[PDB]
């Protein structure tokens, strides 16, 4: 019937790690 | 048939009572 | 503490705080009414129906319930429509008996709609609550992420060290948003699956009632 | 807020430009459609609980029938429900080598269709706030992770760059998310509301329907 | 395209099953779109002219002068009518084996109809359901390849760590494009089905009424 | 463990003490159910093979007399079906053509009432399993918070006092993830168990209203 | 790639290898039941082009006698239904409907033991595909913990030294998801096959009803 | 039914996130 | 038949991961 949606709050933690990870470079 | 808004009022008093424990309890516990 | 980093968080944090809090203060209000409601209604319903199933009169069952006829609620008001009209369609003349158990049929069938329909109302604001909350939860963070990436544009010499709290005062709102979610949205599911046993029961019921009607019209002819 | 009102994704590229373009427009979609169907239902249970009063009010039903046809091309709602039921009954009737009871039953089916036509126009555009509510959180991350791309690859061609000339390119491109989810929010919010309207008057229908056919099915022998 | 052209052979798999599994998604939405109207204007169609008060008998003589297809409402009449006449013509039965024996017709009639225009729903569930874990799955892949750049050398270039970050993000771009088709129409087909469901299922009541009386009174 | 949880904050003993408390209940209502459900199973093979042995209905229930205080699955639906088929068709002998629903009745409430037994504590499990990883995610947001909160007390930050903070939320993490397992997994194997158990059961719901209503009847 | 597991912690190997172990059967159950599936339908379709053929039932039960080793699927509930009517038809058949009802229960009883021996390792499949993930992840937090406690002891740390670790304890997600994407996908497919399947048998066992009901009343 | 059910892994990534945090310069 | 059946099938689809685990090395 119902169920929460986690991918959209899952998603946006992705994103985030990802703009983090790709500056530790810099 | 319309004593359910009453026991509505006394389901909604109850749950912020509850709530307001809760965060009670969680701020105490930031100690 | 929380508590002196919270009352200088943002305003968008703040709102998203009270409207979080308050579909958590509704929700549970309606979990804790919809239950003890339901609690009552399976209760209520099995007690009428091995009273009615006892093999006692229907009609004298039927005559000791107008004792209590604007009181009626689940399997005995569905009832108690479907032989008011089945007496008064008997009583009355040049109606052929399949007509008769089709009319108390349907003044059960509307009955037990109305019934069910009086015993859900609120359901379907969990739905929205479960539906919401986290996407609420979802905009607070991102809002918080996005003005922390604008003030950390804003320095000439930049460092993840001065937003750190701007991305935690952020990242919570998704958790908030989430555990005021949780509740709801099992609730949700839980009661669908009390509300559709205790349908189940009623049609059974409706069932059972009909086939005695339909003999025991017949049986006069 | 706290960045220049003159500024936007107008500089960005043509894909998340694009999809600023759609988001915004079903929030504005979503917000008509919530407006002309929050008029229309309180329009619709108002003339259905007028109507269930003048039809109780005991005035005798060729009344009914007569004025209703004097305002054949406008009728709405329960009036509506009642005249096409009405108007079979006393088409049908009159054929009297008709079955009694057999009216009844085609005159019901009359009604039935008279109220689904009458409750799918209250629905039209409703699935529509069901598909936005839904598809609009994904269309603000899909349009976010385009962003993240092409601002990394905005400086691809150089290590060197610091963070401080990508951090406003990454906030540019949470927009796409932001707005995502703000045209979400009321869609879905109201989207279960208007379900639940609707509900109210397919059961506030149904009752009118039960109400007609027991007086139908009396008047018919009795 | 070289920024394809030197991804992990991993990404390339999950490339052409998530791209598969979009246009299979919108192949089933538009394929499903023009049947379930299709269906529904039939069954709109008929009824109306079986309602019209044209005699049952005359109706299925030219419904069985269109046996070639009958698929729709139409064929659920004339089931439920074939096994009514054919069973009254052994008068040894009771009308209540009438009404029986076309009700019996009509609701397997009935399911064979569904079943063809549920046919391909269910994979479409099963794809926006599974379809962001396999975009996911090949984030976590890029990810690692991310980390392990990290981890080589004491001040890792952009350059080194980019082809794990490209590919991770990639697949959570394709595992959202992959999911669109399949969230909006899933939903809104079930409850098509479910409509027209419905329908037919006023139609098991109207018209075995109508068989009741005509047993009980022939 | 012990090495950390010893000077956790006070909201992460009770988060422990309730994640480790449902592991635990989880494993008990495991025990407790995969006796029942397996007892309650070699119990219906075991009244079946008594039933086809040959012996009257007549003899199975005057047998089952001495046992009716402790009575359990299928011969407690037989006993009560049974029961109430004599208390309206030979302790009063009017109108056998009413007994038969009468039986439905009297082996439906038996079947409920069977079937509520063997479920007790099965919704628990349900619950268990989906929260349990809920319950992680708020200790791990907890010890973040007391990552956040040791990190803005330096200029610059390091490892040596975000540490503790991590290991909290991993722990955390790792304990729901703990509790979550058995549930999850045992949950399915149970639930399936007793819908077999249910169709099992369900053997009786022609099989004895026929029998009764050839004795009704003949 | 096996460097790791030829050096990491005696768990995150051992998680490795249950992982592997729930893919492999997986996989091995996905090609077997959908050979298996497919024969059944196949079988199915090859019985409805043999009864409706016009050939009498009564030869047609001769011809099953020459397989009795080998019935299955709907040719065994026939069979079973017609292997009883004969016999409630024989000598003592009360009601034309006791003749029926007693013939459908024989059909019934096949109905169940042909699902159950297909259906049979389908929810093995529904366990994998919801604890694969969670082991994946249990793999993954004890990973990020072991690299910890290696790390904790040093006065500094870099992305440099604890990445490494860190993608190593990933591969038990990646691998997690691996094994769960195939058994969620297949474990909707086939049990949606075997409801496909179960519709066909009640509709083939209730329309041969119809039949049977026509030659047994008139 | 059946499904993937991934809540943990928001934890893994608020873990991974915050390294990121104790290490920027 | 049956267990030698699924012995077959565990034993193909092993196979077919020992190939593809091998093309994951590979490339």
């Amino acid at each position: 019937k119902s169920e929460i949606n986690i991918v959209p709050l899952l998603d946006v933690l992705l994103v985030l790690l990802l703009i983090f990870m790709a500056t530790a470079p810099i | 048939a319309t004593e359910q808004n009453d026991k509505l009022k006394r389901a909604i008093i109850i749950s912020a009572v509850l709530h307001v424990i809760l965060f009670a309890a969680l701020i105490w516990s930031s100690f | 503490n929380i508590l002196d980093l919270f009352l200088k968080a943002s305003l968008l944090v703040k709102l998203i705080m009270l409207i979080l809090i308050g579909f958590s203060i509704a929700s549970w209000a309606i979990i804790i009414q919809r239950t003890r409601i339901l609690n009552a209604a399976a209760r209520e319903a099995e007690a009428f129906e091995d009273k009615f199933w006892s093999g006692i009169e229907l009609s004298r069952l039927y005559q000791e319930s107008q004792g209590k006829r604007d009181n009626l609620t689940g399997s005995e008001q569905i009832f108690y429509s479907g032989f008011k009209e089945f007496v008064r369609l008997h009583r009355a003349n040049s109606h052929a008996p399949e007509a008769v158990v089709e009319g108390a049929s349907r003044a059960m069938r509307i009955s037990m709609n109305r019934e069910l329909e009086n015993l859900e109302t609120h359901i379907p604001f969990l739905g929205t609550v479960g539906s919401i909350s986290p996407y609420i939860g979802l905009f607070g963070t991102v809002w918080g992420i996005m003005h922390a990436f604008i003030a950390l544009g804003a320095v000439k010499q930049a460092t993840l060290q001065m937003v750190a709290p701007g991305i935690a005062e952020a990242l919570i709102a998704t958790a908030i948003g989430l555990f005021a979610a949780i509740p709801a949205v099992m609730a949700y599911n839980r009661l669908n699956q009390r509300v559709n046993k205790l349908e189940l029961n009623y049609d059974n019921f409706m069932e059972e009632f009909t086939a005695i009607l339909h003999r025991q019209a017949f049986t006069v002819s």
